[PDB]
């Protein structure tokens, strides 16, 4: 039940439950698929 | 072939014509219309003297020179001495009503100068001497002959600065009023409808003026060589809708 | 009896806040509402009247004839008027706009500049009004002036010229209080061909100058206007 | 909603940028009338500038003070400060006031707060716990006369008591005998020769006396009290051009002589950035 | 929830949302097009 | 979930393990790919590094103090800590600071707590019962100059009153002018030759100046103010090195000279355990 | 008037607490959100990619 | 609810305004019977003045 | 909501909104009709 | 335990509300009604009853 009028009051945020490393860890332009050779 | 610059206002036995116009202005977009019941409060069936009252009357005209600073008349002030309009006002304890205003100022294609006319509802005025110094009665009851901003100051009487509006406002800023520009150049006339404005239904027509019609030159009168330098600038005013209520002895007010 | 718990907060008093509170005249009726004309519901609705701006602030004592910008016949090539757009300092802070403007601290939007030319009808002049987006100078002749946003002006039968300083910017507001990075250009007008007087004529010549703010304009964040102060309670 | 549209190239006889000022109208141009603009959408309502938000947060409208004290032998309760009272109005403390007077008529409940402080500003064993009790005198009912009359007694005018270092709160309906409260009135009472001019003979509402209910321990005590006001659900008419000159009196309209000017002067010409 | 019985003790009104500027920038009796001609 | 799946022997022209890390991949290689696994499940969610619980608790960001006491007689009351001001600020004190840095933009709501306490150094009677009211003053609008100036009034700006020893609480919307507040700026606020460089320019807001409400008492008495910050509703982009050397000041990247390795030197060889 | 209780540890402020709170600023409007490539939710997304250790610290 | 109706001339036999006093009653006479009137709403309940109003506070 | 089992705990009564003056300004025993004679 | 925060104003007391309250004779049967006339139920009933006004105040 939100008391207030203004989104800002209320608590925080509930658990993003999204979690996508590869922007991080795989930007590679040609991808890779593990077990092949990494370079051809 | 209608222009915006030709108009006809016809109202009771009066005619005014204009061929030199600038449209017209209607006060916060609302025309004079009578009060409802459901708006209504004291119980008296109102006078409504129509075409004898609704007419167009014509206060003295004012000089408009290089040195003028500008003129302020009060309504329904300015008009308690025209014809049955006036009498009506004396003899009842209420009254209401809205105005059409015609502002006129012809002059020539080699002529400069531009006039600011504007209507101010509720325009308490202040004191020149400041603190809490009232403004007697008669200084803002001026009647047909209004305040003459470069008239000097009197005791009694209110502050006339022009830059001020009479209240400790800019000049620049009367534009949020309903009003309209006379610029030589362009326009000869100024027309404005008011419809009755207050937080009463009806209202005392001596105790309390609802608004001051204003005409202050900004751009300065500026005529061709050798002319005479200065022009004349006559208000006509018509009330429209008039009611009167509470009818009875007739009303005594200072001066 | 149900269990509670107070958090942090409880008692404190914060004028923003809104809460239900009980009457002190229990089932008084108020007076009915007449209709009176001219209800205003936003700020936004009045900052659209466009009123007076006092560019020729070079006098002494606040005077009418700051509110005058004058031209002379026969000048080429030169400048008539500059400004930043400081909207909330300067000439625009005691203007409609510039007054309400202080009431908020940041703003976004276009603004309307018009020019009303008050000259004899038998005269004639052609100006350009140039807006100087965010990162040069105030432009210092009109080669510089006229290579932004520009409206060549002909003075005519018609007039006033309205010219829009569009909404420039990285940053989507502004501050209102003059800010650097948050600053927003310049404004500047001049002669394009030059005022002609006809003859039996002579003398200056004025500009009125209005602004006010384009149905784009936002503003937001409330807070206190510099332009207002007291040192004790008034009295009656 | 679109902020502005796309639009390209004109070469028209129709030139929505040419207008007369002298109509008394603001035509409504846009960056589009005159220059190639590309789509862009508001993202924005306009919500904090609504009228309601601009008038609806507490202000300060009043500091008054009195103080505990043992009354003996003083002839005149009022001006021991043994208690005061408050002509009641809005347009004393200015912040608000400006903000009020940008229209010529409004209505709206109030909701006021009343912050009470204490000091105890020479040599006190203690702190003592004070209840102050604040009462509507409103007009035609009498004025106390001392800290204890009958007045107090308050058994049909609404009173509240709190402790000093707390707030009282509550919420009065809108009073005014109009249908608005005039924010400027060009008129008097009567056509008297002499009467007073403006709003103060309109805009009459009797006052709020404040006293403290605690008698008198050994030291002095002053309670110093804070009148909040917030509107709620305002209605306002007529806007009028901002206050320019300082204020100098409440309810006339009038400003100090031998003001400074208001408008900056140019450090430059005309011409200057 | 109203917890009081009055109207004046109910919070704060609400976004108007109503927003007419007309009334104040174009009060004129005969319509202004824009693009058309101010004076005709 | 499975955290690992069975896997057994592998004789493979297929070998996963073997990479090029020059191409800027870290590829996902997992224990089965290199030793014999049995299935195991993860029995977890990773709820508790959400970026919005990493930033969602109350750190203390401000601590500031102010006095009661006669101000008769003093000629600058900011300065005789009547009141004080804080150029409103996070990266001021550090825990939260390193925190925030991790990235480049960061959007959130605020919940602001204010903790005050009062200290009474030199002997006094008793403890006297104080209101703070801390105040918005954002930036254009004008700054209090004494401890009771019309700022104070606060008409249109948001304050809280409350008691020393309580706690005062509200939240912010997202205040900042861009779409995220920058955690780091590589940039000026012009083309100026001497301006300065940074964020300092960029996150701007003015301040939050405090004050007692109350006069004074016969002692003297200190507060304290702490401000704790939480943010809400956490947006973050962006991931950037953790900070590895001392700061220095609000708003620069700036470190000490002369500073510390901050490698810890084996005690030992390449080779020690 | 509904009749309360309060519990053993009323007023107290737990810096990790989540609950609701006034807003200061009723009714201001926060600055549309852009796109900005980069965002972050979980701490266990950026500890996946892989950075040097100073191995060699015999310095 | 009307608080006055519209009411125009008279000229009858019939005078709602004589009465007797004697009587002990006071006759509920209308402004709209001695003038003429013209509409009007009352906008008001008489909340305020019920005695429980009166003795409640 | 009353919180409270005796009637005398609840608050305040609500409005007759009964209003009869006739037994007070009309208690005579043969009606009167305003508009006819008083004394027949 | 439900989480609360209180306003300004709490604890205060204003002779105008009007909420509930414990009643301090729990039980208590009050004494039946019997019928009495004149009952009065606004102020604005009686003040249409004429009385006489002391017109001549010379005395
Ligand atoms: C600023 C220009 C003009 C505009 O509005 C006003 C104005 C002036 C006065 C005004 O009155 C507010 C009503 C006050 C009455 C409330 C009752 C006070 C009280 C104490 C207790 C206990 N219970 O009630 C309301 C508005 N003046
Ligand atoms: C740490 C690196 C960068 C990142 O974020 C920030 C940063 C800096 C400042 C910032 O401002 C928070 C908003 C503060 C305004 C809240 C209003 C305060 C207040 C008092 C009262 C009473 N009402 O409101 C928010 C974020 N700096």
């Amino acid at each position: 039940i939100n008391y207030y009028k203004d989104a800002a009051s209320t608590s925080s945020a509930g658990q993003s439950l999204s979690m996508d490393p590869s922007k991080f860890t795989e930007p590679v332009k040609d991808l890779m698929l593990k077990g092949a050779p990494a370079l051809n | 072939g209608y222009s915006d610059r030709v108009q006809q206002i016809t109202l009771g036995n009066s005619t005014i014509t204009t061929q030199e116009a600038a449209n017209a202005v209607v006060c916060y977009a609302e025309w004079p219309e009578y009060l409802p019941d459901v708006d209504a409060s004291d119980v008296n069936k109102t006078s409504k003297p129509d075409t004898s009252v609704c007419r167009f009357y014509t206060l003295d005209s004012k000089t408009w020179t290089t040195g003028s600073k500008g003129w302020c008349w009060k309504l329904p002030d300015a008009l308690k001495d025209m014809g049955v309009f006036g009498q009506n006002m004396f003899f009842h304890s209420l009254g209401r009503s809205g105005y059409t205003v015609h502002v006129q100022c012809n002059a020539t294609k080699f002529h400069s100068g531009c006039l600011l006319v504007v209507v101010i509802p509720e325009h308490q005025l202040a004191s020149h001497e400041g603190g809490n110094v009232s403004v007697k009665y008669t200084f803002t009851h001026p009647g047909e002959r209004g305040i003459d901003l470069s008239s000097a100051n009197e005791v009694g009487g209110p502050v006339k600065d022009v830059l001020y509006n009479m209240n400790g406002t800019l000049l620049g800023n009367l534009l949020i009023f309903p009003h309209q520009f006379i610029n030589l150049r362009t326009n000869n006339t100024a027309t404005i409808v008011i419809p009755y404005i207050n937080s009463v239904p009806i209202d005392s027509m001596t105790r309390h003026n609802n608004v001051s019609l204003m005409v202050i030159p900004i751009a300065p009168l500026t005529v061709p060589t050798g002319a005479t330098p200065s022009l004349p600038i006559t208000v006509t005013i018509a009330p429209m809708c008039t009611e009167f209520s509470g009818i009875r002895s007739k009303s005594i007010v200072p001066q | 009896g149900l269990p509670t718990t107070t958090l942090p907060g409880s008692g404190q008093f914060l004028t923003t806040d809104d809460r239900q509170s009980p009457s002190a005249l229990p089932n008084y009726e108020p007076t009915p509402r007449i209709h009176i004309p001219g209800k205003v519901h936003n700020l936004l609705e009045i900052i659209q009247v466009d009123t007076l701006i006092p560019m020729n602030n070079t006098h002494t004592k606040d005077e009418v004839n700051s509110y005058l910008i004058p031209l002379n016949a026969n000048r080429q090539n030169e400048q008539v008027f500059g400004t930043n757009l400081f909207i909330g300092d300067g000439v625009f802070k005691t203007t409609l706009l510039g007054e309400i403007v202080q009431y908020y601290t940041h703003w976004s939007g276009s603004l309307r500049f018009s020019l009303m030319y008050t000259g004899p009808a038998l005269s004639s002049a052609k100006l350009i009004l140039a807006y100087t987006p965010p990162g040069a100078r105030g432009p210092q002749d009109r080669r510089e002036a006229m290579l932004g946003t520009h409206v060549v002006w002909d003075i005519g039968l018609q007039s006033t010229i309205v010219m829009t300083i569009p909404w420039t910017s990285g940053v989507q507001f502004r501050y209102t209080d003059p800010d650097t990075y948050t600053s927003a250009g310049f404004l500047s007008c001049w002669y394009q061909t030059s005022l002609i007087l006809p003859p039996e004529t002579t003398g200056q010549v004025y500009l009125l100058s209005f602004i006010s703010a384009c149905p784009d304009f936002k503003l937001r964040l409330m807070k206190d206007t510099q332009t207002i102060s007291q040192t004790v309670a008034l009295t009656e | 909603t679109v902020a502005s549209i796309s639009s390209g190239p004109k070469h028209t006889q129709k030139v929505p940028i040419l207008t007369a000022n002298e109509t008394g109208a603001t035509m409504p141009v846009l960056p589009s009338d005159s220059i190639e603009t590309r789509t862009t959408y508001m993202h924005f309502n306009g919500s904090e500038t609504d009228v309601e938000c601009f008038l609806g947060r507490a202000a300060c409208v009043h500091v008054t003070e009195i103080q505990n004290k043992d009354a003996t032998g003083i002839d005149n309760h009022r001006e021991a400060k043994l208690f005061n009272d408050w002509k009641i109005n809005l347009s004393s403390l200015v912040q608000l006031r400006k903000k009020l007077e940008l229209f010529t008529y409004v209505r709206f409940d109030s909701e006021y707060t009343i912050l009470a402080t204490a000091s105890q500003p020479d040599s006190a064993n203690y702190s003592s716990n004070l209840v102050v009790q604040a009462m509507y005198v409103p007009p035609g009912a009498p004025n106390p006369k001392e800290w204890d009359d009958y007045t107090w007694q308050s058994a049909s005018n609404p009173s509240v008591f709190f402790k000093v270092g707390d707030t009282s709160r509550f919420s009065v309906p809108y009073v005014g005998l109009a249908s608005a409260y005039n924010c400027f009135y060009d008129g008097y009472s009567h056509d008297d020769a002499e009467t007073q001019y403006g709003i103060t003979v309109l805009n009459h509402m009797g006052s709020m006396a404040f006293r403290i209910v605690n008698e008198h321990d050994e030291h002095k005590t002053l309670v110093k009290i804070r009148v909040y006001h917030r509107a709620k659900h305002v209605e306002a008419w007529i806007p009028r051009a901002p206050r320019a000159l300082p204020y100098t009196s409440i309810g006339r309209t009038n400003y100090p002589k031998n003001t400074e000017p208001v408008i900056k002067k140019r450090k430059g010409d005309i011409k200057s950035y």
